[PDB]
């Protein structure tokens, strides 16, 4: 962790640095705040409470945010997190990384599923 | 195995009422662990969330909801995700601790919750707060200041009526004053959760604030009927009660907040906060920074 929180200091592009990272071997950010939940929920992928289906595990969205773990800037126009204070979604299959999946992916712009992971438009 | 089901025990009102010297606490399962499928502060928080559930909290619109000792050697604040899961959508959780950390609050400050000012007065009061040195145990268990002075001041000025607050205690880290201002609440009790049977934590929960005395508490001699309770009540641990989660959000109650004189609280106004229906505050806009 303190490693790879440590090299996305280094670089002008933390997103491409943790993902080349992760995809050379590196060993993911741990720590994310895994959720227990009914897995009963929509499965958007960004939520105000948790909406993990049975194929999903729900995060709290701070956890999961390599600008947020790392404390540098947001690259959003905004400068508001699209994930802290909300949950996050992760297909369940990709828990080993979910900071990795969630630089990898992003939310469908109409239907809020991840596109290829829940979105049907 | 009914206990094991439910989120955790609660000191009764048969060891409330007894009197013993203090005693050392000495646990038969004593730092014993549970497997977890996600970090054990997770269950822990969520279990005492279930046991509130079962408490007549207030649960207005706009919800202030303040989280001291949020944050983890780890820089993450599980807890506060529990909170916000847990919470009404539009509740304003304002978290705290002694060093850096991110979460799901809406505010976060970092440095000693004495720095933490509170303009107003807020709904529930959630503290794990623990300071590292009272693991130096030498000589008597004596009643602790640390952060207990400020938790014991904001009881008496930052808290609503009708507000509640959950106070994590251990056999060392307790006050006497803090065990008081339990009197001054509807109902108050000490809870541990299945999760952490093993350890002398305890949340010290009191259930509506009336601003009066309503129980002459001896905050000593009750701090040694906890230990009498622990040491006497076999605890095992357990996560069963997170088995079925389809009911573990806060009920959403709409709970009333109004703004009143202390001359006019009568008997209809402490009726109702003594029950979780009535809040009495400000309804401005919330301002809690460092100071
Ligand atoms: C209850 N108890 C206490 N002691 C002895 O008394 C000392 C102080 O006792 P305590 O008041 O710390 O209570 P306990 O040991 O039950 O607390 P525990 O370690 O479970 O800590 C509970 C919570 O405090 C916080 N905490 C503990 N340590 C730290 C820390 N170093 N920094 C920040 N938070 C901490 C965490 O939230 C933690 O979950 C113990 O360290 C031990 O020598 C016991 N010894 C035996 N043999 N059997 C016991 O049952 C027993
Ligand atoms: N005086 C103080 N002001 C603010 N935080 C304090 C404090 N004294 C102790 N603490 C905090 O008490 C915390 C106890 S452990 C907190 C665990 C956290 N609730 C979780 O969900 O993991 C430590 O982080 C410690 O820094
Ligand atoms: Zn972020
Ligand atoms: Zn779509």
């Amino acid at each position: 962790n303190s490693s790879v929180l440590s090299l996305v200091n280094f670089t002008v592009d933390p997103q491409k640095a943790y993902l080349d990272f992760v995809n050379a071997g590196g060993a993911p950010l741990t720590n994310c705040v895994k959720m227990l939940t009914p897995k009963t929920g929509t499965g958007i992928a960004i939520s105000v409470k948790p909406e993990s289906t049975a194929d999903q595990e729900t995060y709290g969205g701070a956890s999961v945010c390599l600008y947020c773990r790392a404390h540098i800037e947001h690259p959003d126009v905004s400068g508001v997190c699209k994930y802290k204070g909300k949950f996050v979604q992760i297909p369940a299959q990709c828990v080993r990384d979910p900071v990795g999946f969630c630089l990898s992916n992003t939310p469908c712009n109409v239907c809020q599923y991840w596109i290829g992971y829940g979105c049907n438009c | 195995a009914s206990a094991d089901w439910k989120p955790g025990h609660a000191m009764p009102s048969l060891f409330k009422v007894q009197n013993v010297n203090l005693e050392r606490c000495e646990l038969a399962n004593y730092k014993q662990s549970i497997p977890m499928p996600v970090h054990m502060n997770i269950a822990k928080y969520m279990q005492l969330c279930q046991y509130l559930n079962t408490c007549t909290l207030a649960v207005p619109a706009n919800m202030r909801v303040i989280h001291f000792g949020a944050g983890s050697d780890k820089g993450i604040a599980p807890g506060t995700s529990v909170l916000r899961q847990w919470l009404p959508t539009d509740a304003i959780i304002i978290d705290n601790d002694l060093n850096e950390f991110v979460s799901d609050a809406d505010i976060t400050l970092f440095g000693d919750c004495v720095t933490v000012r509170v303009g107003q007065q807020v709904d529930l009061v959630i503290s794990d707060m623990y300071d590292p040195t009272t693991k130096n145990v030498t000589g008597s268990n004596e009643s602790k200041a640390l952060f207990f002075t400020y938790l014991c001041n904001l009881i008496n000025n930052n808290l609503a009526l009708g507000g509640s607050v959950a106070i994590k205690i251990t056999e060392h880290s307790w006050s006497v004053e803090l065990y008081e201002l339990m009197g001054k609440f509807a109902w108050w009790t000490v809870f541990c959760t299945n999760a952490n049977a093993s350890s002398s934590e305890g949340f010290l929960l009191g259930i509506n604030y009336l601003g009066t005395i309503k129980e002459n508490i001896d905050g000593g001699a009750m701090h040694a009927n906890y230990i009498f309770w622990r040491n006497s009540t076999p605890m095992n641990l357990s996560t069963y009660s997170l088995f079925d989660l389809s009911k573990f959000q806060l009920k959403l109650k709409g709970t009333p907040v109004l703004q009143l004189k202390e001359s006019q609280i009568n008997e209809l106004v402490i009726s109702l906060l003594s029950q979780g229906k009535l809040l009495i505050r400000d309804n401005d806009t919330l301002s809690v920074s460092t100071d």
